[PDB]
């Protein structure tokens, strides 16, 4: 995340830290994800699709901080990844960005929610946001593209979603952006998404309710004049979810 | 390697 606050899982507790493990023990972050019910989590296919092996993956809920622990945090592995079949990228946009992790502990349990472990609620298709509503963003991402590393600890910040008029013009994404994405930025264009904050979540207050309205996909840059942060929108893609999960 | 980035990869700093 550029620019924001640092935050902490009470604020984004449906935030799911995913890692991996290589070939010699060693573990390094991958993308971030939402739990939307307690056996799954949803993210972004372009963070697994080279390494698409479940067996590999590390995820935590009720996890604050990168590489200390948080009090009532939970680790999880992965009983089935599911990555979106008609998944698409060009060297820009990622189309059809979305993925399903089931989780399951140690134990054979799925997620217990708690203070800091909590499910966010999916859209509806009949009850979109409107353009210029302030939504927020979540993740463990670089701060600048220019950092090697990441963030020792959640970061949060808060963008504005453009409309697809105007995120399809040609200044803007032109043909890249489709109605299966969302726009979203800062209008002076110092805080977005980065790098290591794919498959995170975008989030929408709607009638007072947090609400999973994208998830962070691709963008040309960080904080980056007229080029915003796309998002799949999660609200054209409930049949495929309920179909899954 | 990068091919694969939420955005393509800027120089470290
Ligand atoms: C694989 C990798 O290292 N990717 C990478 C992507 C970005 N993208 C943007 O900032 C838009 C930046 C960096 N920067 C550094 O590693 C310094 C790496």
């Amino acid at each position: 995340i550029i620019g924001g606050e640092f935050t902490t899982i009470e604020n984004q507790p449906w935030f799911a830290a995913i890692y991996r493990r290589h070939r010699g023990g060693s573990v390094t972050y991958v993308c971030g994800g939402s739990l939307i019910s307690p056996c799954w989590v949803i993210s972004a296919t372009h963070c697994f699709i080279d390494y698409p092996k479940k067996e590999d993956y590390i995820v935590y809920l009720g996890r604050s901080r990168l590489n200390s622990n948080t009090q009532g945090e939970m680790k999880f592995e992965v009983e089935n990844l599911i990555l979106h079949k008609d998944y698409s990228a060009d060297t820009l946009a990622h189309h059809n960005d979305i993925a399903l992790l089931k989780i399951r502990s140690k134990e054979g349990r799925c997620a217990q929610p708690s203070r800091t472990i909590q499910t966010i609620a999916l859209p509806s298709m009949y009850n979109d946001p409107q353009f210029g509503t302030s939504c927020e963003i979540t993740g463990f991402g670089k701060e600048q593209s220019t950092d090697y590393l990441y963030p020792e600890q959640l970061k949060m910040t808060v963008v504005k979603l453009i409309s697809h008029r105007e995120c399809q013009q040609p200044h803007y994404y032109g043909s890249e952006v489709t109605t299966k994405m969302l726009c979203a930025a800062d209008p002076q264009w110092k805080t977005d998404s980065c790098q290591g904050d794919s498959g995170g979540p975008l989030v929408c207050s709607l009638q007072g309710r947090m609400t999973l309205t994208g998830i962070v996909s691709w963008g040309r840059g960080c904080a980056l004049k007229d080029k915003p942060g796309v998002y799949t929108r999660v609200s054209h893609f409930l049949p495929w979810i309920r179909s899954h999960t | 390697g990068c091919q694969v980035n939420y955005c393509p990869p800027v120089p470290c700093l």
